[PDB]
């Protein structure tokens, strides 16, 4: 019908949004062993029932994964199932024919997840459906125990039945565009932001203190990141799939967990300058040298290197399980299996640590500024604001992350792979925040105007 | 917002003693370094001595174990014992203050400036 926009009118892109997609074998709202794109497998409280099911369905021993190629081959073969039990039924094709392309669809959404006889039970529905009568039932349907045990997915079913429209499933491909812009815009933030800050530092010759040396390294991890890392990480989410390769894969996952824990380390550097700037400043002064400032940021891209592209490219931090071994082999799966030592061994490193030092470093600075030589000033509130946005912000980026990090691993998963490369964003745009937090200097204010002449 | 107040400038014949003066009027973060800077004729403003919040002090090369810095319990007044002074140290001596309410950087605050000469 010459239509190649994204969405079209089919019961294959309808029941992908009502059934996700998981290699992995995994229970349904009632219980039942499921896999794939809502294939059942059995109702057999066993697992190793299940496997035997699939193992049967599929002609291997697939050890409770299959592959994407597996997984479509299942899914299309349930759904001419489905419209097999349809035509084949005394109740459902009298509806089925009497049925617009969009309704005959929902009817097939109904008979993909209970089956041919169990939509058939659907005596007043059907009957209502095949008079027209979509408004009543509407309302009918929404009084079973379909209704009662998949509230989202009936409703988004019977929406279908009522209109005739996909209203109801049109609106995923707004938000598919909606958040291709908010990660074209975070890109740029990054890159130009951080661009700014090393050509300030590196321009101006007031700018040149031990503090902006490590704020360069900061910039540099950040720019780094938002030129390799998160550009390449939203070219996958958006297209769904890995095309570069299975070098590729672990290589821009080798520049990830570098450059995140040379961030994050550089963040405890600053925090740690700070306080020896503030409370022993001649010591400071005397002792900390650009010399020793350079050996300083040489040992945290060390550790950072050490963590990241070591055991990454040695293949240390490789997993075990069957659905990792699969990714590993997939040249267009570039999903990031860990086992519990690297997870754990990274996040301490990458994360923890600087936190643990950033928390106690600042509390110091709050705590020995009330021991001075010295009303209930606003001076001391305002700085307290800062404080509470530099390391607010830190927290509110990467804690969710790495916490569900080690969560992701300690047990096996309850915390949906969504939730996972979502939270991975928010500490990413951590990268952009930073210097909007640490370059608000009035020399680096003067510097920013300049180097674009606003 | 906030005001600096100098005095002691003044002309002295050499090897005579001076002390400078520093009233900070309004307020400052708890942390932060009061000191003195001066500019020699025809020389760039160079650092006389500091003293930090928590007592601890800084002074120059030239100016170390003439000069002694100090400064009120409560007032933020930094007062600057100027001993033996040298034709040399005829300057113009400016009031500092480090404010680091900022934690990243430091905001500067300065004086109207003193002057101070010494009769060769
Ligand atoms: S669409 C292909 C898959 O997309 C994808 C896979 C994996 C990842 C993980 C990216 N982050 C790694 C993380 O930042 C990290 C940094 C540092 C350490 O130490 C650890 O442990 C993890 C991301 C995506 O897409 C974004
Ligand atoms: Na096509
Ligand atoms: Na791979």
């Amino acid at each position: 019908d010459a239509e190649n926009l994204y969405f079209q009118g089919n019961i294959f892109e309808m029941l992908r949004i009502d059934e996700g997609l998981r290699l992995k074998i995994y229970k349904d709202t009632e219980g039942y062993y499921t896999i794939g794109i809502g294939h059942l497998l059995t109702k057999s409280p066993s697992l190793n029932a299940a496997k035997s099911e699939l193992d049967k369905a599929i002609g291997r021993n697939t050890n409770g994964v299959i592959t994407k190629d597996e997984a479509e081959k299942l899914f299309n073969q349930d759904v001419d199932a489905a419209v097999r039990g349809i035509l084949r039924n005394a109740k459902l094709k009298p509806v089925y024919d009497s049925l617009d392309a969009v309704r005959r669809a929902a009817l097939i959404n109904m008979v993909f997840q209970m089956g041919e006889t169990g939509v058939a039970g659907f005596t007043n529905s059907l009957r209502m459906l095949q008079q027209k009568r979509w408004d009543e039932a509407a309302v009918n349907l929404a009084k079973s125990r379909w209704y009662n045990q998949t509230p989202n997915r009936a409703k988004r079913v019977i929406t279908t039945f009522r209109t005739g429209t996909w209203d109801a499933y049109a609106a995923d491909e707004v938000w598919v565009v909606g958040m291709g812009i908010v990660m074209s815009l975070i890109v740029l933030a990054i890159v130009f932001g951080n661009v700014l800050v090393i050509t300030a530092i590196a321009k101006f010759e007031r700018l040149q203190t031990v503090t902006n040396y490590f704020i360069t390294s900061l910039a540099c991890a950040d720019l780094v990141m938002g030129l390799a890392v998160v550009p390449f990480g939203a070219a996958c989410i958006l297209t769904k799939t890995w095309t570069f390769g299975n070098f590729w894969c672990e290589f821009w996952t080798s520049i990830d967990v570098l450059c995140v824990t040379a961030s994050i380390e550089t963040l405890c550097v600053i925090a740690v300058d700070r306080y020896f700037a503030i409370t022993s400043p001649f010591k400071y002064q005397s002792l900390l040298t650009k010399n020793k400032a350079r050996v300083i940021i040489l040992m945290v891209w060390i550790v950072s290197g050490l963590t990241s592209f070591l055991p990454i490219q040695m293949h240390w931090y490789r997993a075990t399980h069957q659905e990792a071994i699969n990714c590993y082999a997939e040249e267009t799966c570039c999903d990031f299996f860990t086992n519990q030592a690297y997870a754990i061994a990274s996040s301490i490193v990458s994360f923890y640590v600087p936190l643990v030092i950033m928390v106690f470093v600042y509390s110091r600075v709050f705590q020995e500024a009330k021991r001075q030589l010295q009303k209930f000033a606003l001076k001391e509130h305002k700085a307290l604001k800062t404080l509470g946005i530099i390391m607010g912000t830190f927290t509110l980026c990467w804690l969710p992350f790495f916490i569900v990090n080690i969560v992701h691993v300690i047990q096996d998963n309850l915390i949906r792979k969504e939730v996972y490369i979502l939270l991975n964003w928010i500490g990413y745009v951590n990268s952009g925040f930073n210097p909007l937090i640490y370059c608000r200097s009035p020399d680096f204010r003067i510097a920013f105007q300049e180097l674009l002449c606003l | 917002q906030v005001q600096l107040q100098e005095s002691g400038g003044g002309l002295v014949q050499a090897g005579g003693s001076l002390r400078l003066s520093c009233a900070a009027s309004g307020s400052i973060f708890a942390l932060n370094i009061m000191g003195w800077y001066r500019q020699a004729p025809g020389k760039q403003r160079e650092l006389v001595a500091a003293i930090h919040s928590g007592g601890t002090t800084n002074y120059a090369n030239s100016v170390k174990g003439r000069f002694t810095i100090s400064r009120d319990n409560a007032a933020n007044t930094v007062y600057l014992q100027m001993n033996s002074l040298k034709p040399e140290d005829t300057a113009v001596y400016y009031c500092n203050v480090k404010d680091f309410g900022a934690i990243i950087y430091d905001y500067d605050y300065w004086g109207q400036g003193t002057q101070v000469t010494v009769s060769s």
